[PDB]
């Protein structure tokens, strides 16, 4: 597969990282 | 009778219980330290943002690169041999 | 035969299924000595299912590989092939049992509703005024098409809708 | 006589005075603490409360987690570095909860007091002392955690 | 803040404005009911939505019917 | 001051008034408008609020109703001792108990479902028997079938006297309020004349008959030899041979040596390893010592003389700081109204049946209750349940008592008024108790699971993981069973062999052996306190905010039961006082279910099953606190394994409860349509129907209504309890019927 | 004449209990109610428990309009007093609130001129469609 480093380097990024952020801006925007 | 309508500020109970007057009971000598510390990082979108953005690469980091995985099928994990089912 | 099925008497593990149950019944009965009811009581059973399986051969019921008596609903297929007592009478039969009590339910409501207050009399039922219903109901068939021709069945337009 | 009585005068505010609400001790006590006091700067909350709140929850961490067992003194470091992360965690939470309550040009919002005087407003309101106080926060928080580990490998 | 509007159909029985936990609906005279009285709903701000007054309607369909709205701090009844 | 004080021909006994029915409540007297009408009949025939004002009104037809609940019980026990004279097979049972199973109903042979007759003992067929009448008329000396019908005629005799009873005390003569409010002469006589004096009754009966005959039986004779009971005591010398003190008459007791009696007055503890019940010598000892008791503890209230103490004086003498004005209320409150006096009767007496069924299964006190295990669990989740509801019923009356009973000028500043007051904080508090245990009782099942399932097993909380035991609660057997030493310096033994005892067999069963707590015992006692605690939250938030709650400020003007308010607020869907016992079933439901099912398969696991000699295999093989930890383990090694003796029954005599089995899953399943419906869509879909009626002019002259909101909620409540209690009862007997 | 200012008319006597004023009152409107007495008696209080009510003129704090009514509908229809209540918020500034008008709504005066009337039976109401996209609250605005 080659590429073997990847999922290390994504799934927590697209598991804990983009969840964190999405979380803190979604709110942001929920009261202005 | 209570009233004071003039002031509704004692009319709602609305008193901080527990707040103290106190200036600061703290020593000067680690005072000074401290106090010019706090300020490197004052502001509102471009520090939050550095905790998000520059903060939570260490699970991006060390995730990858440092070899303290315990039974991780990313690194150690599937050493041993493979299960096969009943037909193939 | 018909369907790909057999006749129950002649069939194989309707044979089996009869026969099992006896010796399953029997090696029970065989820990009662005669002397005891439960002796008797299990005797009695035994000769009581032979007897059913001696009319569901005879009546010729129809059953599959299972060995277990099946139907047949259409008419053309009952009726020519000569076993239509599974249904095809008998829904005869309970069309007369329910349409009765359908009919002399109907009966009553109308001889009850010109009162002062038909309420109280639908609660407590005054039996002679149902027991001629009861009586009036036999011969629905022929009361409910004429019911129908006359008009006198239906409520026709007066009734209430919504919109 | 009777111990328990409605806060401070009227009876028709929602809590009433007992034991743990108003008394010598509780009233001391609760106030004494790096929180309600209104006379110290934000900063210098944060550096206190946040510098506690690391060390003790290094602990859970640094005991029970996922790895309880190393020879280099690793499963100390996994604990200290995850319990690092609600130090980093919670440093995104205090900040956001400044940027929604407070505005910047709103005024402090705070009561006056217990009784009859009106003093100056909790200096800890609006988005500037809040803020003050998460990077206190933020730079206590990563001392906790570390005499945390300090006090792990040495003491 | 819900919407209460009232109709022709009115008896003016006053059972409505009995029914208002807070007082909305209030009887304003009128000159074609048999009593020659009808009510009405000044405030739309403080209909909780209760519908106690849609229950007391002796009128077959209802004089009053209450449409909900949006609902603010009093139309939801917040004591926080 | 105490007298009798009755009228005289209050009512007429006629049946003027059964032809019209609803002539109580004057709304309901207007005959059917609608369908309701016919509903809402039967929900006020027993609320005696609704139909009258007075208390002597009301009163007596309370007091005249107990005996009609007391002539249906006597009617009931009558028809237990019939069918066990003349269709058990007692006599067989009785002289060989350790083999036949118990039975008594025989079912008539038509519709090919003689069947059920099973194949038990004595030359006998018959269904089998759970409740455990054989094994206590062994325990009372009843050995012929004559004295079963005895019992059977006289308990049918007294029964019809009840009822007399009944009739002549609310239609002839019948008693004034002023004698239902002596509390003090009630009490007095309650105390002494029932528990007092029927507690010695009992002693009399056991000395003279049950103590002589279950030692002629475990001696090996049978029930042909046995003397008449009126040999015994019309026979000294014949008594004295068992036991040889009566030769000493009454003298030791009025000498005042009682130690003469040490042979049939024992203190033993322990259980007799023969009959495996408790010594049946000291259960005389037992009830004796306790009627002593009584008759002394019933003589604390003044009635005529001015000796002992009034009621009113006791509550109002006590008040402290905190309190204010202490118990100043409660007296009359507690004379002037029945909802308030039946809380606190149900709340006790339904929790006491709880207890009970923890004793009967720790001690069982009858002979050979061992060798029988379906009669040990169906009489501990029996009584369980029957203490479960009753609970609840506090949870009900008490808010039925805030609505409608209470009034604010009889307290004021008292405890019952300073509750009402601060009542927020505690709902607070419970309701952060139960989310505390939300996560640490119930989540670390999930940790289990998980922990589990990702293959890291060094992590789920156990016996050779992390240690979490229950230290108070094995320190407590410790001490229990250090006791028969210094703290109970007279006995044989200690209380019971569920501490640090030995274990018991007969007929190669376990009578009781100790039971260990480990890990997964200490898990599951905080289920237990979660689920108490959640279903205490739903029942007091009921009783505080029946009144008035924040949001709803006249909530007592709109009744006890009452549907939401309005749509508005969001909608105050379910708020009323009603509808927190509305809910407080599920939880009641949920929380006894799982008490059993800790019992049920703890005791089979750590306790049931035949003795071995070697490896005293239990049923399960012992396995629970390593089965189950997480809810892992709850489906497969308990309802998945447990469950295949009643799936695998259909031609068997068990089979009924293969029916019984689906048949409460269809019940059950068949609730959630009136939990998740609401009535609008109900209602308008019945006037499609009337169309069809219309139009063929069948229309009926009671207008078809669709079930009201708390109507649709009962229903709903009814049978979602109800198939699902029927359930565990099909799954257990089907159960240890075919394995104990 | 309807409206009136607020004198000083002294609180019931009470001994404190958590149902009442909360963080509400300090950023937002609360009301107070005024009635008078004759004896003193004990009457429920609508935030729970019970309280001793002046010989004379009474004001209370209530958090709700509902919980405001209430309590006039208990003194009115139990001890049969008149009452009146207000709306008081931080500002500074108090409403008179209840019989506007001077007479309590549930009995005819002249003067109120009434809003939210239909001069249509119900069913002779406006179909959504004839309000589409144009857009108004309902077909009963239109
Ligand atoms: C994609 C989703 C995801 C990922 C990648 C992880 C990853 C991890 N989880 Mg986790 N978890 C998740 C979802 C996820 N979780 C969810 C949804 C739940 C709740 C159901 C949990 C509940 C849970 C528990 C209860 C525990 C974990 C633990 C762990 C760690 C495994 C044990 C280990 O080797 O720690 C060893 C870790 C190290 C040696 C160092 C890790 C520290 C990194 C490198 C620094 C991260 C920097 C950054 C500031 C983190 C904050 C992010 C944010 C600011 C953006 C690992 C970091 C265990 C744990 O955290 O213990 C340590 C643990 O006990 N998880
Ligand atoms: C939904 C309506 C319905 C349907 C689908 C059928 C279907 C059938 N009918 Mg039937 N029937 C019905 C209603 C119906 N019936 C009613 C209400 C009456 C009034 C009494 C009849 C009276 C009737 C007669 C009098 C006859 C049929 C026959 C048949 C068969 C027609 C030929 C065919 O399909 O292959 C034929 C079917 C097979 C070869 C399969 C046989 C299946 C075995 C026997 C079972 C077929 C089984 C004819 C028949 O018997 O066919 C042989 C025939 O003579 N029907
Ligand atoms: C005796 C009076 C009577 C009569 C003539 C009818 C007639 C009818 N009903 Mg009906 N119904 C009745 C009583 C009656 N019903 C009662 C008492 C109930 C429930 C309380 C219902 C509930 C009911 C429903 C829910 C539906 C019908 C439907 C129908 C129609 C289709 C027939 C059918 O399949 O029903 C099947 C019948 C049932 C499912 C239940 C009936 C149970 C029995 C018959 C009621 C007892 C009768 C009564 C005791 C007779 C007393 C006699 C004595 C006083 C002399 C038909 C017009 C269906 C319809 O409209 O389709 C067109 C339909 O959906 N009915
Ligand atoms: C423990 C069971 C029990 C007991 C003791 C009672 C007792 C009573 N019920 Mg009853 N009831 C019960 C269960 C019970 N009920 C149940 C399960 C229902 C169905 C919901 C009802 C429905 C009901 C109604 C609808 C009415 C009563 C009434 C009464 C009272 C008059 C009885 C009477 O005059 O009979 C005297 C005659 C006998 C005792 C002989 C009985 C013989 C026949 C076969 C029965 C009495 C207090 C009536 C009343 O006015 O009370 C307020 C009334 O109207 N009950
Ligand atoms: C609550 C207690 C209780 C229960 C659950 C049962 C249950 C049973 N008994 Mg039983 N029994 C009881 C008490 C009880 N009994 C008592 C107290 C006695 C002593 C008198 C008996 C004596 C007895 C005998 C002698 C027999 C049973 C039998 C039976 C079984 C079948 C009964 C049957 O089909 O009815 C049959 C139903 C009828 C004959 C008529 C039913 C409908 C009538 C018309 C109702 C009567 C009207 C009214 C409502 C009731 C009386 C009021 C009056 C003023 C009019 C069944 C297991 C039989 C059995 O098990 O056979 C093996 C059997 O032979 N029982
Ligand atoms: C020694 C005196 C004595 C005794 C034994 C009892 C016994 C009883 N009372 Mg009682 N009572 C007494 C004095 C006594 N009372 C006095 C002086 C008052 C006036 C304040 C009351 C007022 C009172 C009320 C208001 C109520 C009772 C109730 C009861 C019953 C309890 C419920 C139960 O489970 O019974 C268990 C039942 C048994 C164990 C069966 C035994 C029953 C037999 C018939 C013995 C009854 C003896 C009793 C004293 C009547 C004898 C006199 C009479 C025959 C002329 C029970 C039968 C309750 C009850 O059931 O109401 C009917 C109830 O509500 N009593
Ligand atoms: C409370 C119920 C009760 C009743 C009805 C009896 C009844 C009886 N006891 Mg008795 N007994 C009781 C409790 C009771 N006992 C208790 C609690 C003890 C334990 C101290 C005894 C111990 C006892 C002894 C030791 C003897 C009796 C005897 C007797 C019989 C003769 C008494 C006599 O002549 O009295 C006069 C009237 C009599 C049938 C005597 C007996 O059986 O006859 C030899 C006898 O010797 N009793
Ligand atoms: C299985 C179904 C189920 C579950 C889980 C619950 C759960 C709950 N009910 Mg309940 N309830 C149910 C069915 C259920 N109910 C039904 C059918 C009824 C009808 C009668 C009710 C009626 C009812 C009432 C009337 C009451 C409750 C209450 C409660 C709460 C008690 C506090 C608690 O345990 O929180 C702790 C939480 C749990 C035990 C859930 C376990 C989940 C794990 C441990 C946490 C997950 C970790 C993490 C967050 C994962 C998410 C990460 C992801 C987002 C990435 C709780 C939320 C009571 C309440 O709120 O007061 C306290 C209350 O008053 N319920
Ligand atoms: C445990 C606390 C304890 O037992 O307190 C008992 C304490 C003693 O009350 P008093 O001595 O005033 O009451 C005694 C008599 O008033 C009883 O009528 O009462 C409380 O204040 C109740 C505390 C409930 C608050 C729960 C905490
Ligand atoms: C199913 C359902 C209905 C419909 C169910 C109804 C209307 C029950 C009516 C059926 C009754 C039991 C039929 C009664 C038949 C008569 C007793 C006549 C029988 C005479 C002899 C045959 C015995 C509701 O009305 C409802 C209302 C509110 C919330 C939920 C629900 C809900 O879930
Ligand atoms: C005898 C068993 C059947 C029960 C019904 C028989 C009586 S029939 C009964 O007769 C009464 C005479 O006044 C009427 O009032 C009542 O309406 C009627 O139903
Ligand atoms: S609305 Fe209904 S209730 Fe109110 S007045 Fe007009 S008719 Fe009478
Ligand atoms: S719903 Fe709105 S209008 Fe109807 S009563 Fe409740 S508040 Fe007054």
């Amino acid at each position: 597969m080659n590429a073997a480093y990847l999922p290390s380097i994504f799934v927590p990024l697209v598991g804990l990282v983009f969840p964190a952020i999405a979380m803190a801006s979604a709110f942001l925007y929920i009261e202005k | 009778r209570y009233f004071d309508l003039d002031d509704l500020e004692n009319t709602l109970g609305s008193w901080d219980m527990y707040g103290q007057e106190d200036q600061k009971r703290y020593p000067g000598l680690q005072n000074e330290f401290f106090e010019r510390a706090g300020e490197s990082l004052t502001r509102r979108e471009a520090i939050r943002s550095v905790l998000f953005l520059g903060g939570g690469g260490a699970l991006l980091a060390w995730g990858a690169k440092g070899a303290s995985d315990v039974t991780l099928p990313i690194t150690v994990g599937p050493q041993k041999g493979g299960e096969k089912g009943p037909k193939g | 035969d018909i369907a790909g099925l057999t006749p129950c008497s002649e069939s194989k593990a309707f044979k089996r299924r009869e026969n099992k149950e006896v010796k399953s019944l029997q090696k029970r009965m065989a820990k009662y000595e005669e002397g005891s009811a439960p002796a008797l009581a299990l005797q009695a059973t035994a000769e009581r299912t032979q007897k059913r399986f001696e009319f569901y051969g005879k009546s010729g019921l129809l059953c599959g590989n299972d060995g277990l008596p099946h139907l047949i609903a259409d008419p053309g297929l009952a009726f020519r092939y000569g076993h239509a007592g599974d249904i095809m009478i008998p829904t005869v039969l309970f069309i007369y049992m329910a349409g009765y009590t359908g009919y002399a339910g109907r009966e009553y409501l109308l001889a009850t509703r010109g009162e002062k207050k038909p309420t109280q009399k639908e609660i407590i039922i005054d039996v002679p005024l149902a027991l001629k219903c009861v009586a009036g109901s036999a011969g629905w068939p022929l009361r409910a098409f004429n019911d129908l021709r006359s008009g006198s069945l239906l409520e026709k337009e007066e009734n209430i809708t919504v919109s | 006589k009777q111990v328990i009585q409605p806060i401070n005068g009227d009876p028709f505010i929602g809590m009433l005075e007992t034991p743990v609400t108003s008394a010598p001790i509780v009233a001391g006590f609760l106030s004494n603490l790096p929180a309600y006091r209104t006379g110290v700067s934000p900063l210098l909350r944060g550096v206190e409360i946040g510098l506690t709140h690391g060390f003790l929850v290094a602990g859970p961490f640094i005991k029970l987690g996922p790895l309880r067992d190393a020879a280099g003194g690793a499963a100390e470091t996994a604990g200290c570095l995850s319990g690092a992360l609600l130090v980093i965690i919670l440093t995104a939470c205090l900040t956001i909860y400044g940027q929604a309550t407070f505005e910047d040009d709103e005024p402090q919002i705070g009561v006056k007091t217990l009784s009859g005087r009106d003093i100056a407003r909790d200096p800890l309101q609006s988005a500037e002392g809040w803020n003050e106080f998460t990077s206190g926060w933020l730079v206590g928080g990563l001392s906790g955690v570390a005499w945390a580990y300090l006090c792990t490998q040495f003491l | 803040s819900h919407n209460v509007k009232i109709y022709d159909t009115c008896i003016g029985c006053t059972q409505c404005v009995r029914a208002c936990p807070t007082d909305v609906l209030e009887m304003v005279p009128w000159d074609g009911c048999k009593a020659k009285q009808i009510a009405s709903a000044p405030r739309t701000e403080d209909c909780v939505g209760c519908k106690r007054c849609e229950t007391a309607c002796p009128t077959d369909f209802l004089s009053v019917r209450v449409y909900l709205g949006a609902e603010t701090t009093r139309s939801m009844g917040l004591a926080y | 001051k105490v007298k009798v004080i009755v009228d005289r021909n209050t009512t007429d006994t006629s049946f003027e008034k059964w032809a019209k029915p609803g002539h109580f409540s004057r709304t309901l007297a207007k005959g059917p408008t609608t369908t309701t009408w016919i509903w809402n009949l039967h929900a006020d025939a027993h609320d005696f609020d609704s139909h009258t004002s007075d208390l002597e009104d009301i009163s007596r037809k309370v007091f005249s109703a107990h005996f009609g609940q007391l002539g249906i019980i006597l009617i009931w026990l009558s028809g237990m001792y019939f069918h066990g004279a003349r269709f058990s097979n007692y006599e067989a049972w009785l002289s060989d108990p350790t083999h036949i199973k118990p039975s008594a109903q025989v079912v008539w042979p038509i519709v090919g479902q003689e069947i059920l007759n099973g194949d038990v003992g004595g030359g006998f067929q018959g269904i089998q028997i759970t409740s455990g009448f054989f094994q206590l008329w062994r325990a009372s000396g009843i050995t012929s079938e004559l004295e079963l019908y005895s019992t059977a005629l006289g308990g049918l005799l007294l029964a019809s006297a009840m009822f007399f009873a009944g009739w002549f005390h609310y239609h002839k003569a019948a008693p004034k309020l002023e004698w239902f409010q002596n509390v003090e002469s009630m009490m007095n006589h309650h105390l002494a004349g029932l528990l007092g004096l029927g507690s010695l009754g009992w002693a009399g009966h056991q000395i003279h008959l049950s103590i002589p005959i279950n030692k002629l039986l475990d001696a090996g004779v049978d029930p042909k030899e046995i003397p008449l009971p009126h040999e015994f005591l019309l026979n000294r010398e014949l008594m004295a041979g068992l036991y040889p003190s009566f030769s000493a008459g009454l003298k030791p007791f009025f000498t005042l040596n009682w130690s003469e009696y040490s042979d049939f007055l024992t203190f033993k503890g322990g259980l007799n390893p023969i009959n495996g019940g408790l010594w049946l010598t000291d259960i005389a000892h037992h009830h004796l010592a306790i009627a002593v008791l009584f008759i002394i503890a019933g003589h604390m209230y003044r009635t005529n003389w001015g000796i002992g103490h009034s009621m009113k004086e006791i509550l109002e003498s006590h008040k402290g700081p905190f309190t204010g004005a202490g118990h100043q209320g409660l007296y009359e409150i507690l004379t002037n109204s029945w909802h308030a006096q039946l809380a606190i009767n149900l709340a006790l007496f339904g929790s006491l049946s709880i207890i009970v069924a923890h004793h009967m299964y720790a001690m069982p006190p009858y002979p050979y209750l061992a060798t029988d295990y379906g009669t040990q669990l169906s009489l501990f989740t029996h009584h369980t349940w029957i203490g479960g509801f009753c609970i609840v019923g506090a949870g009900a009356h008490a808010a039925i008592f805030m609505v409608r009973d209470y009034d604010p000028t009889n307290n004021y500043n008292n405890l019952l008024d300073r509750v009402i007051r601060h009542r927020d904080a505690i709902i607070s508090h419970l309701n952060w108790v139960c989310i505390f245990l939300g996560f640490h009782s119930f989540g670390l099942y999930i940790h289990n699971d998980t922990m589990s399932a990702l293959g890291r097993p060094q992590d789920m909380f156990s016996d050779t993981t992390i240690q979490l035991q229950p230290i108070f609660a094995q320190w407590i057997q410790s001490i229990h069973y250090a006791a028969p030493q210094l703290t109970a310096p007279t006995a044989s033994a200690a209380t019971s062999l569920t501490w640090g005892g030995d274990i018991v067999s007969v007929g190669g069963k376990v009578a009781m052996m100790p039971i260990s707590l480990g890990t997964s015992d200490f898990m599951v006692h905080h289920i237990h306190a979660f689920t108490i605690h959640v279903t205490a939250l739903i029942l007091l938030k009921g009783v505080l905010y029946s009144r008035s709650s924040r949001l709803i400020p006249d909530k007592a003007n709109l009744g006890f039961r009452f549907p939401c308010d309005g749509p508005g607020r969001g909608g105050t869907c379910q708020v009323s006082a009603w509808d927190h016992v509305f809910l407080g079933l599920f939880w009641m439901y949920n929380s006894l279910s799982i008490v059993i099912f800790h019992f049920s398969w703890k005791m089979q696991s750590d306790v049931w099953g035949t003795v071995s000699e070697s490896g005293v295999s239990h049923i399960t093989g012992g396995n629970f606190a390593n089965s189950a930890n997480a809810i892992n383990g709850w489906l497969r090694d308990f309802l998945w394994a447990q469950s295949s003796q009643v799936i695998q029954s259909y031609g068997s005599a068990l089979s009924a409860y293969g029916l019984v089995f689906l048949g409460a899953h269809f019940v059950w399943a068949f609730s959630l349509m009136f939990l998740f419906s609401g009535r609008g869509y109900w209602q308008e879909l019945i006037e499609s129907i009337l169309w069809a009626h219309n139009k063929l002019k069948v229309a009926p002259a009671i207008q078809p209504r669709a079930l009201s909101i708390t109507q649709g909620r009962a229903v709903g409540v009814a049978h979602y309890i109800f198939g699902g209690i029927v359930t565990t009862w099909s799954f257990f007997l089907a159960r240890i019927i075919a394995v104990g | 004449t309807p409206p009136q200012l607020d004198p000083n008319t002294p609180s019931p006597i009470f001994g404190g209990s958590t149902g009442g004023l909360l963080r509400k009152a300090q950023v937002e409107e609360f009301y107070v109610i005024t009635w008078e007495a004759k004896k003193e008696q004990i009457f429920e209080m609508p935030t729970g428990g019970a309280a001793i009510m002046r010989k004379g003129p009474n004001l209370l704090k209530l958090a709700r309009k509902e919980q405001c009514l209430a309590l006039t509908t208990q003194l009115r229809t139990k001890f049969k007093t008149d009452a009146c209540f207000y709306r008081v918020f931080p500002s500074g500034e108090v409403q008179y609130l209840h019989p506007k008008d001077g007479v309590y709504p549930e009995k005819v005066n002249a003067g109120r001129e009434g809003a939210n009337q239909n001069m249509r039976s119900i069913g002779e109401n406006v179909n959504p469609i004839k309000v589409k996209f144009t857009g108004k609250i309902g077909p009963f605005d239109v």
